[PDB]
């Protein structure tokens, strides 16, 4: 009934989170001229579940300037909430069709900087506050941005429900409706989602792992796999907002198959972007949201908000 | 002294003092130390290993180059013995399990291996022979730490006509499971201990002195046969453990005079985990027995090894349980225990 | 054309290691299936390509 | 049988820790730049487990690449401490090694071994890029012939 | 001769600003450094698959002392001890002693693999081409007892290894 | 027999290029933008 389609969600999302490592480590040393890991397991698809099993058996490091209470209900916060994101994704028909998704999964994003906020302050270090101070600025930095973009997209959708998504983008990618405002999405997913050029905190030497500075296995696999959950998701936020594809009520198959092509591509190239830029300065992060990203950001909306109203192509809520 | 076996040096490193300690069970406490000490002023201390290598690799850095020379052994084997102490010519026993393993019955943890390997090394050629026993060694006492510890003794006295058997009080360092244990019940609970601690009298010592004590013994040649006691600088009833060492980690001081009868359940409850048996039985009845006087045997003081107080040096051990707030107290900010001794 | 070129190589590959079991061994033992030439065998068993 | 199932677990963490090292930089010389081709693609280590995650905390053997100094000497201990078990070190090249070229001076501690227990030695000044490979597969094997769960079921 | 480098100069004209303003708006420079990294990712690697493949050396190659022996079969190292006196980092131990034939032999040769450089000078110092640096560098250890190496290891080295040696110093004692 | 280490041919080699020789690549200007413009029409519409 109800609860064998909740394994049959999370459990697949979390086994496809542990494999995530392996092309991170492969497709960058393609790109980089290495190989990536092959010699564990047939063309590396063991190395994930070697990388998985140390961390569950390593010992886990409980500093003594850490909060114990602290130290363990930030992984679980934000785990869990990488995986009741995926609870309104319209998959065909989605798990949970909530009528506010739109809201409900920006709603739940904010609360994402709990887990680092909580993190930082429990592990109680001068270089790690820091590090987590100006890490969850840029995040909140970036929401807001986040924000005006979702208003302005589903302004031409609709209502937030998700699955109105898959009905307003029938004929044409709304990509092609709001490309200007597609690559204003797609760097923002880059920001909050933690990746270069805002890898940040779990960037291997530009806080050498932030979020994880003193957090080793263990309990680390909660807070370095979350991340990476993000990123499958948000980038499948995407897929679903710009790059929707057909659904036959008689054949959902056709769905899945174009929706995880598209989403997985899309990964590609969030894998592909941390191979081919720099880091961004604290001080470039805000001047490029708040100076450039920002207003032109708000001028979309202003244009967004007009246009319907411009060729009386308001769109049906209901 | 043999062609090779004179001594050389100025006691570092790469200086042979002409001692070659066998010591048995390094792998742990007070074998980490003793080798420490072996190894300062340079010795080939052949240590017996047993479990695996990956924890006996961290006493490799205290011995020069090609002096911890691991040796696999097994109890059981009698001929395993026999390789280990052939060439040793003073040879440091540290056998024993504080703890009970099925496969180890606590009589063999202080009768069997310890006769096992007094017996050979007599058989071999050495010279000495240290077996560690217990300052409160008895065998009619309900303890089986101290029933299998007195038999025991007398056999490797008996075996060994030159056997100078030590006999240490409850020795505290950085992983005594002493001091670090009696920080534990505010993690385990309320301090189930009987009759609040006004029941026992202890001399703990800092094992340092103790380690010190064998390697003294060492060069000392009048040791042989006599039994030595090392005994710490002062006793100490029960209860002011309790409360000195819930001060020198500032622990919230819950102390409860939970009476034997409930205390001897909870500790098969902690052997009940088949990984390691945190409190057994006979820990139940080991800290509620009190330390004998025991004045007739001479001590460490005697032998030049003077006593360290127990207060001087207890957060060297328990800094870690002090919790972030209060990590960086000393002894200064906390008051000595009542010095219930001589 | 060259797309079933190359497919047809890798299928040769796969035949000349030994068909099933020599290109399972070679894959699972050296992480590799490159079929070459042999230059021979020492004393061992050790075969070099 | 139990020590059939003492094997196959033995068996699974021996594998999964052997095959996915991360190891920690410590190179402090030119024995750091030879490691450093491993990184290169001529001798990709990545392709077997030994990844960038880095992050001292999140490592499991540490590479001591270079000569070693006094007033280096307590620093890079308290990392050896500070990195959780199973920790080992790899000594790379003559000088972490036993001094090497600088073994008569006041201001190098001659080898890694008076500081931490070396488990693997990687002769070479510099040693080859490959030779460290060679010396990671070996490291690599050892952890394959541990009984940590073997020795526990005689206990 | 000299050459400047950022001396290059914007130009204002409606063209050339469309140019940058387009550059900036509609990250171009951004693309192109993707589209380098894609097309290496379909550039074949080039990882080197040890242990099976390993990597290429030179017949001059220096590693792993081993004392060789005449074609007669007696070792070559008369004692000169020239070696002992080059050795830049003292790694060479040797005690001589007049065999019971008569010659030299050296009773104790001795060098310290980790205070060794393997700097090739040893080689050039006999005359007798008696110490050479062998081709290996498999021979990593887990104790650092083994790499202290002595006469019988560096005669073991010898023998084991002579016939790749032998070609070895064949043809490069032309360049010597 | 004569000397016979490693010497260049007579030609020397082949003249090896140094210069910075990036490609460029790209659209006009205008085009792009104009490109830009013309999808967003046709997507409104
Ligand atoms: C009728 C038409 C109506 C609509 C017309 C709208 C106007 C015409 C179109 C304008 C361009 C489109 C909107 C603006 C886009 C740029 C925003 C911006 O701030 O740019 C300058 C900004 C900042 O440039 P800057 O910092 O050098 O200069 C800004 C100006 N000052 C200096 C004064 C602050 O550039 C960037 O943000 C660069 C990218 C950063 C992130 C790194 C990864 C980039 C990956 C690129 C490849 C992948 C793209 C994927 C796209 C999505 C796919 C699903
Ligand atoms: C099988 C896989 C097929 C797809 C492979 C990847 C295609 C995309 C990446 C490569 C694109 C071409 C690379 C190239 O020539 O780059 C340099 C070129 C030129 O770069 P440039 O910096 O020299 O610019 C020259 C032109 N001026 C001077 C006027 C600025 O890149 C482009 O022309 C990019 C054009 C499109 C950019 C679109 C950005 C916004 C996208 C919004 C969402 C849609
Ligand atoms: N306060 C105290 O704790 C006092 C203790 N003692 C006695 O001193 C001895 C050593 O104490 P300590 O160093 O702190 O103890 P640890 O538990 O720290 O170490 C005990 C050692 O004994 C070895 N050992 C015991 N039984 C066997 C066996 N059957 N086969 C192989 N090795 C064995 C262990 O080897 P492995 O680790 O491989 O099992 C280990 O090296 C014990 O007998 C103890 O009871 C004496 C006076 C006071
Ligand atoms: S061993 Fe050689 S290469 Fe390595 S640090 Fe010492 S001198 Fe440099
Ligand atoms: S290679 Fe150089 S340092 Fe090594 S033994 Fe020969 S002369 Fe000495
Ligand atoms: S230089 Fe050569 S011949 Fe002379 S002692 Fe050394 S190895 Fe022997």
């Amino acid at each position: 009934m109800f609860m064998i389609n909740i394994l049959s969600l999370i459990i697949p999302i979390l086994l496809a989170v542990a494999f995530l490592t392996l092309v991170e480590r492969k497709v960058l040393g393609y790109m980089q001229l290495r190989k990536g890991p092959n010699v564990v397991g047939p063309y590396g698809l063991l190395q994930p579940i070697a990388d998985a099993l140390k961390l569950v058996t390593k010992e886990p490091l409980r500093p003594g300037t850490s909060s114990i209470s602290m130290f363990i209900i930030a992984p679980i916060l934000g785990l869990s909430l990488a995986l009741t994101m995926w609870v309104p994704l319209p998959m065909p028909y989605p798990l949970i069709n909530m009528n506010l998704g739109v809201l409900f999964m920006l709603a739940m994003s904010s609360l994402a900087v709990y887990s680092i906020l909580w993190s930082g302050w429990a592990s109680n270090s001068k270089y790690a506050l820091i590090g987590a101070l100006r890490a969850v600025a840029q995040t909140i930095s970036y929401e807001v941005t986040l924000a005006i973009i979702l208003l302005s997209v589903l302004l031409m959708n609709g209502s937030y429900t998700l699955s109105t998504l898959i009905t307003t983008q029938e004929h044409i990618w709304m990509i092609f409706t709001s490309w200007p405002l597609a690559m204003m999405w797609f760097i923002s997913t880059l920001a909050e989602t933690n990746r270069a050029p805002f890898d940040l905190t779990e960037g291997e030497s530009e806080l050498v792992s932030g979020f994880n500075v003193e957090y080793a296995a263990g309990p680390f696999a909660m807070f370095f796999m979350a991340e990476y959950a993000n990123i499958i998701m948000m980038n499948a936020f995407t897929a679903i907002l710009f790059l929707g594809a057909s659904h036959d009520p008689h054949t959902p198959e056709l769905y899945t198959i174009n929706f995880v092509l598209k989403t997985l591509a899309l990964t590609i190239t969030f894998l592909w972007i941390r191979a081919s830029y720099p880091r961004f300065r604290y001080d470039q992060l805000m001047h490029l949201l708040w100076k450039s990203f920002l207003p032109l950001t708000l001028a979309l909306c202003m244009w967004h908000i007009s246009l319907p109203i411009m060729t009386a192509s308001i769109p049906p809520q209901s | 002294l043999h062609h090779a076996l004179i001594p050389h040096g100025k006691g570092g490193r790469s200086s042979v003092s002409g001692i070659v300690a066998t010591v048995f069970g390094a792998t742990g406490f007070l074998g980490r130390y003793v080798v420490n000490h072996l190894g300062r002023m340079g010795s080939q201390v052949i240590v017996p290993y047993r479990c695996e290598p990956y924890d006996t690799m961290h006493l490799r850095p205290m011995g020069d180059l090609g002096q911890i020379i691991f040796m696999e052994w097994n109890g059981k084997d009698k001929d395993s013995i026999r390789k280990v102490v052939e060439h040793s010519n003073v040879v440091i026993n540290l056998v024993g399990r504080e703890w009970e393993t099925k496969n180890f019955d606590f009589e063999d943890v202080f009768v069997k291996i310890p006769h096992a390997i007094a017996q050979v090394s007599k058989e071999a050629g050495v010279e000495k022979l240290i077996h560690i026993s217990h300052l409160n060694a008895d065998i009619k006492s309900p303890s089986r730490y101290l029933r299998s510890k007195a038999v025991g003794e007398k056999e490797v006295r008996a075996a060994f006509p030159e056997a100078t058997i030590i006999k240490p009080s409850d020795i505290f360092g950085r992983e005594d499971r002493f001091l670090n244990y009696f920080a534990s019940m505010r993690w385990f609970g309320g301090v189930p201990l009987i009759s609040l601690g006004k029941e026992t009298v202890k001399q703990p010592v800092y094992i340092v002195d103790v380690s010190k004590g064998i390697i003294n013994a060492i060069k000392d040649p009048d040791a042989k046969g006599k039994t030595f006691a090392f005994v710490g600088p002062n006793r100490y009833l029960l209860f002011d453990l309790v409360q000195y060492i819930f001060a020198v980690a500032y622990r919230p001081f819950l102390p409860y005079p939970l009476p034997h009868f409930a205390y001897r359940w909870v500790g098969r409850l902690f052997e009940v985990s088949p990984f390691e048996p945190w409190t057994t039985r006979d820990k139940v009845e080991r800290v509620h027995m009190s330390d004998m006087t025991l004045p007739h045997l001479p001590g460490l003081e005697d032998l030049g090894i003077q006593a360290t107080p127990l207060e001087l040096k207890a957060i060297e051990v328990l800094r870690r349980h002090r919790t972030y707030r209060w990590l960086t107290s000393e002894m200064e900010d906390v008051k000595p225990a009542k010095t219930v001794n001589i | 054309m060259e797309l079933v070129q190359v497919l047809r190589r890798g299928l040769q590959q796969v035949s000349g290691h030994g068909g099933l079991r020599g290109y399972l061994r070679v894959l699972f033992r050296a992480n590799d299936v490159r079929v070459g030439t042999l230059v021979g065998e020492d004393k061992y068993g050790n075969k070099y390509y | 049988r139990g020590e059939y199932v003492v094997a196959k677990l033995d068996d699974l963490v021996n594998w999964a820790r052997r095959s996915s090292l991360w190891p920690m930089t410590f190179g402090l010389a030119c024995c750091a730049v030879e490691m450093m081709h491993m990184a290169a693609p001529r001798y990709d280590m990545d392709r077997f487990g030994v990844v960038f995650r880095a992050s001292p905390r999140q490592s499991d053997v540490m590479i001591v690449a270079g000569t070693l100094t006094n007033k280096m000497a307590p620093a890079l201990r308290k990392v050896y401490d500070q990195m959780p078990e199973p920790r080992y070190v790899v000594s790379m090249g003559s000088c972490a090694n036993g001094g090497g070229y600088y073994h008569y001076s006041y201001s190098v501690v001659r080898g890694c071994d008076r500081i931490v227990p070396v488990d693997i030695y990687v002769p070479g000044c510099p040693p080859t890029a490959e030779a460290l490979l060679y010396g990671i597969l070996q490291l690599q094997r050892k952890i394959k012939r541990e009984k940590r769960l073997r020795i526990w079921y005689r206990r | 001769t000299y050459k400047f480098v950022n001396m290059r100069e914007p130009s204002m004209d409606m063209k050339s600003v469309t140019d940058r303003a387009a550059q900036t708006l509609l990250w171009t420079e951004l693309v192109r450094g993707l589209g380098m990294t894609l097309s290496y990712l379909f550039r074949e690697p080039a990882t080197i698959n040890y242990p099976f493949e390993k990597g290429p050396l030179s017949p001059r190659f220096r590693g792993e002392h081993a004392l060789r022996r005449y074609p007669s079969g007696e070792e070559r190292c008369i004692a000169c001890k020239l070696c002992e006196a080059v050795c830049p980092a003292q790694a060479i131990t040797i005690e001589a002693e007049p065999r019971a034939d008569g010659s030299r032999r050296t009773t104790r040769y001795d060098i310290d693999m980790t205070k060794c450089i393997y700097c090739g000078f040893c080689q050039e110092a006999c005359p007798v081409d008696a110490i050479v640096e062998g081709p290996n560098f498999e021979f990593s250890t887990e104790t650092h007892e083994e790499l202290l190496y002595n006469k019988e290891k560096l005669l073991n080295n010898g023998d084991k290894w002579e016939a790749e040696i032998a070609a070895n110093i064949q043809a490069d004692y032309l360049y010597r | 027999s004569k000397v016979k280490q490693d010497m260049p041919p007579p030609g020397g080699y082949g003249p090896i290029d140094y210069k910075r020789n990036l490609p460029r690549r790209g659209l006009s200007g205008y085009s792009m933008f104009a490109v830009g413009i013309g999808t967003l029409l046709f997507g409104y519409w």
